[PDB]
């Protein structure tokens, strides 16, 4: 057994690290004041849940995860929330004024006065664990918090943690719900810094969400209540491997050698299904062939892009529910003579596919309806790079002009930052291309 | 197609299907950088007091 | 009141469109670089797709297919063909083609060219590329044919014994407009173009082989002589099919055209259709064919963005806004619909 | 605990100032006493923001009253909400300022200005983490004006990384007391450029305009001026007074609002404006906000371009009904908004509407056709000094004309920055 350590960072990471740890009790029969009654070793045990619940000597078991905000408010929401018994103080770490939307005050500013602090209190975390293999990073693009604080987080982590694999998850901007206009600066200065200490990073456009959440789950207008319960279904069904029995993905270091054959381009994209709204009485079962072939919808991904113009690395199919193997190779088969499926030609055409029996849980009275069976997939394809293009072609736009610059140059960052952020994500623009496109 | 590595337990299994072969800074470094930018913001606040000043 | 933007101000067909569109009263021109619009009239290179269908509360459109360009290049073509199973290297109504690098099938040309001049039968082949602009060499030696690309191009069989109008002796080749809706609904214009040569054919000159309106316009003499700008029309066709054969132009080659132009945008519908996608696409298509003397119709080459000829530019363009831009946007037949399984 | 400390100065400063603290404390459900008697606890969740707690469960606000005279506050004391001020902010000399922003600034304010920040000083120790300060004020006059610009000067020394707030009336001769509010106007609003963050523009023209073209009001008083600001100023600062995610704070909504740090002047706008009981939907609430007849500032909006615009809606009405407006409103005129700014446009919406009224929207732009506004005064400006006319008012004062030559290049030079980003 080797620990993992979630980190939750500014508003979108604290939030949806509430809705995925209320999740994982859910699914491993975790009571909100900690007791698992399924747990018959009280006090300690390897057991696979234990790489994300810690256990005391009275028998309950702590998530092993940091929340950190530059603002008291949305973590005074976890002190008083249903599972506030989970977490000590000690893991709830907050500030007296937020990053307000801007990289640099987070970064700089903020960020070195709480930086010692927070990596204090990880500490703390990673001396209770025997054999840590790394970290997993819940995080905005947008925000200043989510994106300033935590490229500084990272590159500390590489250096206190020089061995340990580090995985993110990251919101990107949709303006559908955004609440700030610099969100595409914030988004590419922080993907600058942190690429390089960054293993593995699963994008979440809130546009993809939004849109899912309105056309599937008949919502209106949704909130980020609705928007993180299906976040934490997809990352739940990512994440699962690390906390339940199997041999696929079990380790963080395999999500690089399974996803991520080129180090620079780590940015899976996640394909979810079926979402069913919970306010259907009765709805027609999906089999294996459907969900599966609903994979390769684009109305169905994290992101909105378009995988036939692009070319695969990689690609793993993550079950969860009544789904046997024969199945799985059946509906594969009929998918491949129908979808245009391109890999790289220095990649093997295929599939690493985890199966869980388990059918997924769901949030007792939420959106989502029980199912049967679902699917997550994995898969590395060139076409997430249209999202980088539309964000670096908002970022082209303001910045020609040095829009809003000045509050960044406020902070102590020099205005070359800016560019050399950009030339990066220029460069990575270029390598997607050089790899998918012939 | 061809199905590899298959391994079962109590709670799923998991397995492999082929459908065609192929064809950082330092501690030192990162504190100079946030020193660095903590120092631009005192000369501008410098500046500006001796604006105010005059 | 619909918006749409203006990205490429070279098209004659678009242009006409877009006038067309603002006649309405009901669209509205904005800025080429404004992103809230309804309506993209792209560029043909690097047209952003990646960039369209994120914009809250705008239905988006463009006048483009991404990924069509592997149905409307020379090389794309024949690899597009060969290697899909839909069409097979086993079809019938394309030339025997080969792709030639300067993936390569320089031994597999040769192999059949070798076996063509041993079997005392026609070996007679055209180079061409999608470099070529008014770069076509003719030729019965494979020698020559080699040596020209390597001063990415494709060698085909040229069809020897084409059909050829009276009085003249002269080689022709065939012009149709396709549309295809977002929707994927295959139209097909009900005015074709036979773009004519206006020299007699020589089997011994590119004038009279090459049809080409700007090639007849610049190196033969009888430039307009039987048909103004060498272009004749289908009602003008179909009377002289009538005359000189018994037969009409819809069984004789009709049938043929709409066979083949459905097959090609079948082939490629999975790759390139919008129909679950956050934004919408269509796109019209100028298909060309070669007729020979026994009325087999033979595919030659398909235009991503085609031109028009002068007397149908009002027609077609309408029918663009009615059955393409007003089916998605709509305000305050003359196209035949390729029915097909979808 | 993010709080706010208010400052109202001079006669207009004091006036708007009284009857914006009458509306908020009706909305938070204070008394004029200090005791809270509301049904909802989204009226207390930041009510820290604008109000101290102090003993018995009183709200006090957190208010600062200056004036050189004591007439106007001595009629805050006796007015509505008078009591519920804390006795010890009242800062007020004897002598007046005389319309005069040299006495304001210079010689009559300056001998005022330190006993008034010992008094924001206390404010400010007392607040858990202070995001920085609201200022009420006239540009025509002398204490708010004069006096005014000075406190912005000394309280930016003091509290540099503070944000700086002011809603600042401007003069016109439609609404005028004295000839010389130009040269008033002109002085503070260099002082403007320079030392606030954000400064919303509120036009004594178009509250004229709106009182007798649209209200039907043939002879508004300054009363009726101060209830279209009251109600103005209650929609600008909901996002402050009520949970929300969109410019919770002074500092992310300049952060929204402010992409050149000299254009930092905004058009407030309100909807409805009527002269009662009809409901008012969504698409009228909308496109009543965006229009030039509900905006504060006596701008032509088609005149310019929007770099950046705020939206708030107040009351129980469809949020995605809302969406569809503002987005149709944005791609109906797509021309009026700067391109090289995405997604520049941002909306809030507040389930607690103001008082009377179901629905209502508040508009916050910040346009380029602003300059309209400062072109008038600087037109007005110059048609004196050219003349040199009531110059010796000033020069009385100490001052010299050479200042008021930097401060009508310092105006043009704006005029010309606004001009640079509209092209
Ligand atoms: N999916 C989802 N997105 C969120 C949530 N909260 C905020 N966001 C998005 O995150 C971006 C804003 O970043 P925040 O996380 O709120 O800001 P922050 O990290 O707290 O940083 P500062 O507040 O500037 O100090 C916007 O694009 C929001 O749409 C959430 O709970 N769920
Ligand atoms: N295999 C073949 N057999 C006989 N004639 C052929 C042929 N290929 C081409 N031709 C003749 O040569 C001409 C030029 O062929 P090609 O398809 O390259 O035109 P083009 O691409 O230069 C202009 P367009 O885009 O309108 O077709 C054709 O119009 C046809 O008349
Ligand atoms: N809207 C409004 N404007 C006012 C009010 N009182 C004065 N003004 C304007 O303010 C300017 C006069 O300044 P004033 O505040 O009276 O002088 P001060 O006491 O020295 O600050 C003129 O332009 C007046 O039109 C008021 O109650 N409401
Ligand atoms: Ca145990
Ligand atoms: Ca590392
Ligand atoms: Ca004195
Ligand atoms: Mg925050
Ligand atoms: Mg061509
Ligand atoms: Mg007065």
């Amino acid at each position: 057994m080797r620990e993992c350590i979630s980190i939750h960072v500014g508003q979108a990471g604290v939030q949806i690290g509430n809705a995925c740890w209320e999740l994982y009790c859910l699914e491993h029969g975790i009571q909100p004041d900690g007791q698992m009654p399924s747990d018959k070793t009280i006090g300690g045990g390897d057991d696979s849940f234990n790489t994300f619940f810690s256990e005391t000597g009275a028998g309950k078991h702590v998530p092993r995860a940091v929340f950190v905000d530059l603002e008291p408010t949305v973590i005074d929401e976890v002190r008083t929330g249903t599972y506030r018994q989970l977490f000590h103080p000690e893991q709830l770490i907050t500030g007296k004024e937020d990053a307000a939307n801007n990289y640099a005050r987070g970064h700089y500013t903020i960020g070195k006065e709480i930086i010692d602090l927070v990596l204090d209190r990880i500490r703390k975390l990673a001396d209770q664990c025997t054999g840590l293999q790394g970290f997993l990073v819940f995080h905005s693009f947008g925000g200043g918090t989510g994106s300033g604080f935590t490229s500084l987080l990272m590159e500390r982590l590489s250096v206190d943690y020089g061995k340990k694999s580090k995985l993110e998850f990251s919101i990107y901007p949709a303006p559908q719900v955004s609440t700030a206009v610099v969100e595409p600066y914030n988004s590419i200065l922080t993907t600058h810094t942190t690429l390089e200490h960054s293993d593995c990073a699963f994008m979440v456009d809130n546009e993809a969400i939004y849109d899912i959440c309105r056309r599937n789950l008949d919502i209106e207008r949704p909130t980020y209540t609705n928007l993180n319960r299906l976040i934490s279904q997809i990352v739940s069904s990512i994440t699962a491997s690390l906390r339940f029995d199997g041999a696929l993905n079990v380790d963080l270091t395999e999500f690089q050698t399974n996803l991520v054959p080129y180090p620079r381009i780590h940015f899976p994209l996640a394909t979810y299904a079926p979402v069913i709204s919970a306010e259907k009485a009765y709805h027609e079962q999906l089999s294996v062939a459907e969900i599966t072939n609903a994979c390769f919808e684009p109305a169905n991904q994290m992101v909105k892009c378009d995988p036939r113009h692009g070319k695969y690395m990689a690609c793993c199919l993550l079950y969860r529910g009544d789904v046997v193997p024969k199945d799985v190779n059946a509906a594969i088969a009929t998918i491949k003579t129908k979808r245009s499926i391109q890999f790289v030609d220095w990649c093997p055409t295929g599939f690493k596919v985890g199966i869980n029996y388990q059918p997924p849980t769901v949030v007792p009275g939420g959106d989502l309806a029980k199912v049967q069976r679902a699917v997550c997939m994995l898969s590395n394809t060139t076409a997430i790079a249209e999202a980088w293009a539309r964000l670096d072609h908002k970022f082209d736009l303001m910045y020609a002009k040095r829009a809003f610059v000045h509050w960044y140059v406020g902070e102590g960052m020099e205005e070359g930052e800016f560019s050399e952020a950009r030339e990066d994500m220029a460069a990575l623009e270029k390598d997607y291309e050089e790899v998918g496109v012939d | 197609m061809e199905v590899i590595e298959l391994n079962k337990c109590t709670s799923g299994q998991s397995f492999e299907v082929i459908l065609k072969p192929p064809s950082d800074p330092s501690l030192e470094e990162i504190q100079k950088k946030l020193e660095a930018a903590e120092e631009r913001r005192k000369y501008q606040e410098a500046e500006l007091l001796k604006h105010l000043a005059e | 009141m619909y918006t749409f933007v203006v990205r490429d101000e070279n098209s004659s067909v678009y242009a006409e469109v877009s006038r067309l569109l603002l006649a309405t009263g009901q669209w509205k021109r904005l800025r080429k670089d404004n992103p809230r619009f309804n309506l993209m009239l792209g560029e043909r290179n690097r047209l952003p797709f990646g960039r369209l269908g994120h914009e809250p509360g705008l239905v988006q459109l463009v006048n483009y297919y991404r990924g069509a360009d592997k149905l409307c290049r020379k090389a794309s073509l024949v690899k597009l063909i060969k290697t899909s199973p839909e069409l097979s290297e086993s079809c019938t109504w394309f030339p025997e083609s080969y792709v030639i690098y300067p993936t390569d099938e320089r031994e597999v040309f040769l192999a059949a060219y070798n076996r063509r001049r041993e079997g005392r039968e026609g070996n007679v082949w055209i180079a061409k590329s999608s470099a070529g602009a008014k770069g076509i060499l003719i030729s019965s030696e494979a020698s020559e044919l080699l040596d020209f690309i390597d001063e990415v191009h494709v060698i085909q069989k040229y069809l020897e014994k084409p059909l050829l109008l009276e009085p003249g002796h002269r080689k022709f080749d065939i012009r149709s407009w396709v549309l295809v809706d977002h929707l994927y609904n295959i139209y097909l214009y009900r005015e074709g173009v036979l773009r004519t040569s206006s020299e007699p054919y020589n089997s011994a000159d590119k004038t009279c082989h090459l049809t080409n309106h700007c090639i007849q316009k610049e190196y033969s003499k009888n430039y307009g002589r039987y048909e103004e700008g060498n272009e004749m029309f289908f009602e003008e066709f179909n009377q002289y099919l009538m005359d000189a054969l018994n037969t009409t132009l819809e069984n004789s080659i009709l049938l043929q055209i709409k066979h083949i132009i459905r097959s090609c945008l079948m082939c490629i519908e999975p790759a390139i259709s919008t129909k679950h996608l956050h934004y919408q696409s269509f796109q019209l298509f100028g298909f060309d064919f070669m007729v020979d003397e026994e009325l087999k119709v033979w595919l030659i080459e398909v235009n991503g963005a085609p031109a028009c000829a002068q007397k149908l530019y009002a027609e077609l363009c309408q029918g663009i806004v009615d059955v393409a831009i007003s089916s998605v946007f709509p305000l305050a037949s003359i196209f035949i619909k390729l029915h097909h399984h979808h | 605990m993010r709080e706010i400390v208010h400052i109202q100065a001079g006669q207009c400063g004091n006036q708007i100032g009284a009857k914006f603290w009458e509306v908020i404390s009706d909305e938070h459900g204070i008394d004029p006493t200090g005791s809270y008697h509301g049904d909802s606890d989204l009226q207390l969740e930041r009510i820290n923001v604008y109000y101290n707690e102090a003993t018995g469960n009183k709200y006090v606000p957190r208010a600062i009253l200056v004036d050189l005279e004591p007439g106007t506050m001595d009629s805050v004391r006796s007015g509505p909400f008078g009591q519920i001020f804390r006795p010890d902010n009242f800062v007020f000399g004897q002598s007046g300022a005389g319309n005069n922003w040299a006495k304001g600034h210079y010689t009559e304010g300056a001998e005022l200005v330190d006993s008034v920040l010992d008094v924001v000083r206390k404010e400010s120790e007392s607040c858990d983490c202070l995001q920085g300060f609201q200022l009420t004020h006239s540009l025509g006059g002398g204490t708010g004006s004069g006096m005014g610009t000075l406190l912005i000067s000394k309280i930016r020394e003091e509290y540099p990384d503070r944000i700086m707030n002011t809603f600042s009336v401007m003069p016109s001769p439609k609404v005028s007391d004295t000839v010389v509010e130009p040269y008033n106007a002109t002085l503070s609003v260099h002082q403007l450029v320079e030392n606030t963050d954000e400064t919303y523009c509120i036009d004594n023209e178009a509250l004229y305009d709106i009182c007798f073209r649209t209200l039907k009001l043939t002879t508004p008083t300054y009363g009726d001026l101060n209830h279209l600001v009251s109600a103005t100023m209650s929609g600008v600062t909901t996002c402050l007074r009520f949970p929300g995610q969109l410019n919770a704070d002074l500092r992310k909504l300049a952060v929204n609002m402010v992409p050149f740090p000299r254009l930092h002047f905004f058009m407030p706008g309100f909807a409805p404006l009527t002269s009662q009981y009809r409901a008012l939907t969504v698409p009228e609430l909308t496109q009543q906000m965006f229009d030039s007849k509900n905006m504060m500032a006596a701008c032509d909006p088609r005149h310019g371009r929007y770099l950046t615009v705020a939206a708030i809606f107040r009351g129980r009405m469809s949020m995605k009904e809302v969406d569809e407006q503002m987005l149709n409103v944005q791609n109906k005129n797509s021309s009026y908004f700067v391109e090289w700014i995405p997604n520049n446009v941002k909306t809030a919406v507040c389930d607690i509407p103001p008082r009377g009224l179901k629905m209502s929207a508040t508009f916050i732009g910040n346009s380029t056709a602003i300059q309209e506004l400062f072109k008038r005064i600087s037109e007005q400006f110059t048609a004196m000094f050219r003349r040199k006319a009531f110059l010796h008012w000033y020069t009385g004062e100490g001052m010299d004309e050479m200042e008021f030559t930097e401060a009508e290049s310092n105006m043009n030079d704006l005029v010309s920055e606004y001009q640079q980003y509209q092209d």
